[PDB]
């Protein structure tokens, strides 16, 4: 039945209880955006 | 750090059906059995 | 797909009809106490081009909402400038690729009308749009496609 | 929802980038001129949904691709030399 | 980076059986392995999300 | 809680079709109005159609008008795309009538001169006939709500009139749209759109505010007696 | 074309069907849902919204004689149902004292002059010989889901802010089925059924539901910038 709109879903759907797992990877750790900021001083481009 | 499912996680079943969660619906939307239940994840048939 | 296939029941073997099956009024009725379902087969038509006979696309869609055919049943029905045998959802993906790029009439031109698009039904398409109207309008398509692409896949489900 | 109106601006030139040369050309002195340097004024001007009311459209290229296609401008491709280029520029309220 | 940490599993004053949970361990239900959780499926489309 | 009420804007053309876009509605109720109004929309407004024809010489849909340029069929539905508002507010049924030419081709606005019935698309290219053509017409149209097939009513005039589906539904189109937009750091809340096509006859903006109205009052219908 | 019999089978403070009998073809979905959406999301309840322990410095903790840790007490808290009964009520404070072999559960709590355990029973920590506990619970008046880490709790410091599972809806599901109401064989007899965590009624739920909708529908009102290109 479609949350949505009460409206069933036309033709049947399998459902059913799925063992499903989380992994290691998460976007907490990914995602990162710079504007500017710590120039090395070694190499003078930005990194760090 | 408590850490809780989110956009952009990824979670797999031991068939090798990894995926990210790339929307969380609120039980108002969501496919939900006659009884009232609803689903809990929309997982694709294109996938098989 | 699902949207533009066109139903294929089978129970009638006795049926289509250039000069017709006993009468029309008996090969309508025919239907109601069982025997031969909607989009059966035959020599010339199909009940559904009988009972359902059709003014506008809008009449046509508006009476798949309230539950009466199914965008894949094969229905009489006057799109443009003639009676189309077609089926109301092969009406309404010729509607999508219209409303969505100006021309109602070119996209029937481009679109190839009397068969399920699938992958390269719909390639072509996009090629075909591109050269025809510019870009633009082909993005527009495009996202059009996209969107009633999902939608449609998760209302049959 | 492409570029608007850019099936007409790849017409209006020889080789594309030389579209793209242009627009940023324009939207170069669009910007070193606070916009009183537009073609297109009267009730043209691009503009901006808010919280608030229709705002000038403060993007530059936006501006010099609706300018442009208005056929109010012109490209030189050698005409009126660099030197005195940015002679009679910097005049209508330059600073 | 993961957290390891054990629950008890059992309660105050009960026989135990020859070597069996006293506690869990970090992916661990009653001694089972637990990597995951069941729950609710349908495998359908659904807006192109 | 939380969230302002929302600003709802109308773009029209000014007979068939309008635009309604009320904005910030918090993440859901953009559907929780859209569609129940829909399905509102399309299934109960009151509105008038021809719902059966009596045609001099010839029964049978499927027969030879002679004269005739087209055929019945193209009639019936020719008929379909024609409206008409009853002015005569008590009146909940009407026939209509027609005579026709040699030479001629027949518009909707050369029916029967009638007054207390207003044909609302005067144009609307009914029939056509060849030089020697006759046509009379004994058109009937009825209130109602839906679309109504005529397998289902079977309206009888006479003994030798055809039935049509009737159209009596002022809404040919509704479709509706919800997508997100943004108050300050919310970027997702709903902003529902609302795309009305009604037959020159009721308003969209018209055929919205009945379609709420019978939703109300519906939802007054949940009051414990 | 008559007017619809309402009914209602409110036996107690959870759970509650109620039946509109003939209504128009297709009447069914067009209410139910549009309710249903209203009532899983937007009907207002109460939550713990965050706890005091007594020497516990932050979630991740442990307390002695109890078999519980931190995380998994909160775990249990969340579930615990308060109905308010004073309305100018908007926050109160819980406080419960444990000690020694019990099984601290809920209605183990203090009782205080404006609230109602609903589900006294509840697990909430399991004590052994030498467990003391002291919690100050802070249930607040919200809507809907508030994660604790959109809100943060400032009851003084170890104050561990805790998820806001608000609404009293426990779950909703609706009958579109076929009435015996003298007209076409093609009629609907809607009934939602509706659960609750008694602290709100079925029919108090579906009320201000319908409130809710109801003023939503109103915002169609008077509309603005008008006409479009010719």
């Amino acid at each position: 039945y479609d949350g949505r709109t009460g409206e069933p879903f036309e033709g049947p759907i399998v459902v059913g209880q799925m063992f499903i797992m989380k992994l290691y990877h998460m976007v907490e750790d990914k995602m990162h955006a710079r504007s500017t900021g710590p120039y090395s001083l070694i190499t003078q481009q930005p990194l760090g | 750090q408590k850490r809780k499912l989110q956009v952009g996680d990824k979670l797999a079943n031991r068939h090798g059906n990894k995926g990210v969660v790339a929307k969380i619906l609120p039980v108002e939307d969501m496919p939900h059995l006659p009884d009232g239940t609803p689903v809990d994840v929309i997982l694709n048939p294109l996938g098989v | 797909y699902y949207i533009t296939q066109v139903r294929k029941e089978k129970k009638g073997a006795g049926m289509a009809f250039a000069t017709p099956e006993e009468a029309l009024a008996a090969y309508e009725r025919g239907e109601v106490a069982l025997n031969a379902p909607i989009v059966v087969a035959g020599r010339e038509t199909s009940v559904g081009r009988l009972k359902f006979v059709f003014a506008n696309p809008d009449e046509a869609l508006l009476a798949v909402a309230h539950g009466l055919l199914d965008l894949q049943d094969v229905v009489t029905v006057r799109y443009l400038g003639r009676r189309l045998e077609t089926s109301p959802g092969r009406i309404l993906f010729a509607r999508i690729v219209g409303e969505a790029v100006g021309d109602e009439k070119v996209a029937q031109e481009l679109i190839q009308m009397d068969v399920p698009q699938e992958k390269n039904s719909l390639k072509d398409l996009v090629y075909q749009a591109f050269l025809r109207l510019g870009m633009e309008k082909t993005a527009r398509l495009l996202d059009a496609l996209k969107y009633y692409g999902f939608t449609l896949s998760t209302t049959s489900g | 929802m492409a570029e608007p109106g850019i099936d007409k601006l790849f017409g209006m030139v020889d080789s594309k980038y030389r579209l793209t040369v242009v627009v940023a050309k324009r939207a170069q002195q669009l910007l070193r001129h606070r916009f009183k340097n537009t073609v297109l004024e009267p009730e043209e001007r691009p503009k901006m949904r808010t919280l608030e009311g229709l705002y000038d459209d403060p993007n530059a290229v936006t501006w010099a691709m609706k300018e442009l296609l208005t056929g109010r401008l012109f490209f030189g491709e050698n005409l009126v030399p660099e030197d005195r280029l940015q002679k009679e520029m910097e005049r209508l309220y330059p600073t | 980076g993961t957290a390891f940490d054990q629950r008890p599993r059992v309660r105050v004053g009960q026989r135990v059986k020859k070597g069996d949970l006293l506690a869990d361990g970090p992916a661990s239900e009653e001694g089972f392995l637990a990597l995951g959780q069941n729950v609710l499926v349908a495998i359908m489309p659904f807006d192109g999300y | 809680s939380k969230l302002k009420a929302p600003v709802f804007t109308a773009t029209t053309q000014g007979d068939h079709y309008g635009e309604f876009v009320l904005e910030p509605l918090e993440r859901g109720f953009g559907v929780t109005l859209g569609n129940p109004l829909r399905r509102i929309l399309l299934s109960s407004i009151p509105g008038t159609a021809v719902t059966s024809v009596y045609i001099e010489d010839v029964l049978h849909e499927f027969s030879t008008i002679p004269g005739v340029k087209e055929d019945v069929v193209e009639i019936i539905l020719n008929l379909k795309e024609l409206v008409v508002r009853f002015l005569d507010p008590k009146m909940a049924s009407t026939t209509l009538i027609l005579r026709a030419e040699g030479p001629k081709e027949v518009r909707a606005g050369d029916f029967t001169p009638s007054a207390d019935v207003e044909i609302m698309n005067p144009d609307l290219h009914i029939a056509t006939l060849e030089e020697g053509g006759k046509l009379y017409m004994e058109v009937r149209v009825d209130r109602g709500v839906g679309y109504v097939p005529a397998e289902r009513h079977g309206i009888k005039d006479r003994i030798n009139a055809i039935p049509v589906d009737a159209i009596f539904s002022p809404v040919r189109r509704v479709a509706f749209q919800v997508e997100d937009t943004r108050l300050g750091q919310r970027t997702d809340l709903d902003k529902l759109t609302l795309r009305i096509w009604t037959d020159g006859s009721v308003t969209p903006l018209e055929a919205l505010n009945q379609a709420v109205a019978i939703l109300k009052e519906h939802l007054n219908y949940f009051a414990n007696p």
